[PDB]
RNA sequence: UUCGGGUCUUGUAAUUGGAAUGAGUACAAUGUAAAUACCUUAACGAGGAACAAUUGGAGGGCAAGUCUGGUGCCAGCAGCCG
């Protein structure tokens, strides 16, 4: 018998852009941002990852011959 | 709302049902018939009924009987009377197809 | 018993006409909105906003807003004082959106 | 014939619109 | 169209008007 | 490369 | 940026008529542009 | 092709201090004590107006 | 001389309404209803 | 000697000289005389009420053109007619003739934008969070 | 800036488990002049955990769609309208 207002009328959010869930909790958003940053840092430069685990199986990604990452004194 | 869809208006002191036609200006080049009202913006609507002075606001309702009230909002359309004329020249795109 | 308009003296040089709009007719809502100098908008505090309350406000806003006063009733049905205050706060702010 | 007339009508409408636009921009500044 | 129209004495005069010259007037009810 | 070039076209312009 | 999300809704492609299905896929403006440049490339290499 | 150097004229325009008295009265005398409260209170009043 | 342009418009309206009152106060009652009609507040 | 007194008992001459020279600043003069507001577009107000006179760009063909977003508004305070933006053509539908608008600082020569219409924010209406009361 | 270059557990628009808790509801008690609330606490209270975080800024892309100009297929404006 009674006609109650639905969700749209009560909150009156209107038209808003879609927003990803991470904004709801800043801590979670920064958590994902940081762990994403760590992955990129590996690409920029190598980063120590605990050292050797198991028998030495060689360099997985290959050795480059004519390439030097050496910072020379001028 | 849909074109040629009955809609009870409230103009001035008078309430009545008409068959409006929703149109667009098409970059101010013609009065082209639309099939439905825009989802979240205004559109030009032409309907037959008692004339009123411009700046006369009005509201629309599709259902007034309690038997069909349901639970949804019954206010359908809101707008402003913009002109009063004895003529209109709505046109529709009729595209011919060949092979 | 009250039926139809009732005119009563309210002051030395002021008079008021009370009119109980039929709650179940949307037509009666429309015409009252076009002549009502004041609206005593009745709201059930326990239940909250209802369609007829929200519908009428939209009619009033489009036909020329008259003075509106919200009246909250059935507040005694609340059993906790804390929940009563929260409901009053929520209702008031939502009412502050329309008015 | 209607091809000739329509070009004449369209030419008249385009010139009038541009003239109206020149007036509007002149007035605003 | 109004066939006829006439003015009548006020059936619910306000006190200021009355003394210059009952508080409720509900004929429908 | 194609996307990056179109972006620099905005930077240059 | 006063555009709504509805302002930027995607407009979907239509396809060939079922009756015309034997004639092949219904090309569009993007499809036409590929074959047009390739056609131009041949004649430029043909005219030289 | 000879261009002599400009003679920078002596100022005939009113000097800044003179400009204060170029009206019917002495502009320096009709001032306020708290120019800080002068600006703040007016700005509120203007929007209230 | 009114301070704001708004006051000027209100002054013009108020002056005009004031003029309307004087003519009607001059006017005879039976004539007045013939010209102005039944004013608001009349029980009719 | 730098052209100023330096004696240990020359305080008076320095003070009186400073007060006389302090009036040279335009900033000082405007602050004390209360004339810092003449240059303000609204004459000291942060906003400006007005009357919507005409929507000039309504006849434009190009949608969301710079012409389309302009409206001539008559400032109520002094009656001077001026021109203002609307945020977009979509909001232009809300604005109508003879309806109040609140203007704020922002095609050259146009220096104002509409922020409220009929006592309701345009952005509020544009987001469908409100209805314009008439 | 083209030329290209450097690096390695990365991605999923995929499924799935039982543990935790207060916003709120509320026996009671504490609190208070009497109350509300806080701190406590029986019993309820989580998977879209819809128990539905907001305010601004930057940039795309799409149509048998619309408008404007022209050394053809292009370009500009733009596109809630096919
Ligand atoms: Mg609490
Ligand atoms: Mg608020
Ligand atoms: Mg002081
Ligand atoms: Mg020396
Ligand atoms: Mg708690």
């Amino acid at each position: 018998g009674k006609r109650a207002i639905n969700y749209q009328i009560l909150k009156n959010k209107g038209l808003t852009p879609k927003r990803n869930k991470d904004n709801r909790n800043s801590r979670v958003k920064k958590r994902k941002k940081y762990q994403k940053a760590q992955k990129k840092l590996k690409s920029v430069r190598a980063v120590y990852s605990g050292g050797q685990s198991g028998v030495y199986e060689g360099e997985k990604t290959g050795i480059k011959k004519g390439l030097t990452r050496s910072v020379k004194f001028k | 709302l849909k074109t040629n869809d009955p809609l009870v208006l409230s103009l001035g002191w008078r309430r009545f049902q008409t068959l409006p036609i929703y149109t667009t200006t098409d970059s101010r080049t013609r009065t082209r018939m639309l099939k439905y009202t825009p989802e979240h913006t205004y559109c030009n609507a032409a309907f037959y009924g008692p004339l009123c002075s411009p700046n006369t606001p009005f509201c629309g309702v599709q259902i007034v009987a309690n038997s069909d009230t349901g639970n949804g909002f019954r206010i359908a359309a809101t707008g402003i009377v913009e002109e009063i004329d004895v003529n209109i020249e709505i046109v529709k795109k009729l595209k011919l197809v060949g092979f | 018993d009250i039926q139809g308009p009732i005119t009563v003296v309210s002051g030395k040089h002021r008079r008021l006409t009370f009119l109980e709009c039929p709650a179940d007719d949307l037509n009666a809502m429309i015409d009252i909105a076009k002549i009502a100098d004041l609206v005593l908008l009745l709201i059930d505090g326990n239940f909250g906003f209802e369609m007829e309350t929200m519908e009428f406000l939209n009619i009033a806003q489009h036909h020329g807003m008259p003075r509106v006063l919200g009246v909250a009733t059935h507040l005694d049905l609340f059993k906790s004082q804390s929940t009563l205050r929260a409901s009053k706060k929520r209702l008031k702010h939502r009412f502050w959106t329309e008015v | 014939f209607e091809a000739r007339q329509r070009i004449e009508e369209k030419n008249k409408e385009s010139s009038d619109y541009h003239a109206k636009m020149a007036h509007i921009v002149n007035t605003i500044n | 169209s109004v066939a006829q129209i006439e003015k009548l004495p006020d059936p619910c005069p306000t006190p200021f008007y009355q003394q210059k010259l009952k508080l409720i007037y509900a004929p429908m009810s | 490369r194609k996307e990056r070039l179109k972006k620099l076209a905005k930077m240059e312009e | 940026k006063l555009v709504h999300d509805v302002q930027k809704k995607q407009h979907r492609e239509r396809s060939q008529l079922t009756s015309r299905s034997r004639y092949g896929f219904l090309e569009k403006h993007k499809d036409y542009v590929k074959r047009a440049q390739d056609f131009h490339r041949k004649q430029s290499t043909l005219k030289v | 092709e000879q261009s002599n150097k400009q003679h920078r004229k002596a100022k005939e325009k009113n000097t800044a201090k003179k400009k204060l008295h170029t009206q019917g009265h002495n502009a320096k005398a009709f001032a306020v004590a708290a120019p800080g409260k002068m600006a703040r209170t007016m700005q509120r009043s203007s929007d209230v107006n | 001389e009114y301070d704001t342009w708004y006051e000027l418009q209100k002054a013009k309206i108020s002056k005009q309404l004031e003029i309307n009152n004087i003519e009607y106060q001059e006017m005879t009652p039976e004539q007045r209803q013939r010209i102005e009609g039944f004013k608001a507040g009349s029980y009719v | 000697g730098k052209g100023k007194p330096r004696g240990l008992n020359s305080a008076r001459k320095l003070r009186v000289h400073r007060r006389n020279n302090r009036w040279a600043e335009n900033n000082y003069k405007k602050r004390l005389l209360g004339t810092a507001f003449k240059s303000s577009p609204f004459g000291g107000s942060s906003h400006a009420k007005g009357i919507v006179l005409e929507k000039l760009g309504i006849e434009s063909k190009q949608p969301n053109s710079a012409i389309r977003k302009c409206v001539r508004v008559q400032l109520i305070k002094n009656g001077k007619k001026v021109t203002a933006f609307v945020p977009n053509d979509g909001c232009l539908n809300f604005v109508d003739e003879n309806d109040e608008v609140l203007l704020a600082g922002f095609i050259p020569g146009v220096r104002f934008k509409v922020v409220k219409v009929s006592g309701v924010s345009l952005l509020a209406l544009w987001k469908e969070k409100k209805e314009k009361p008439r």
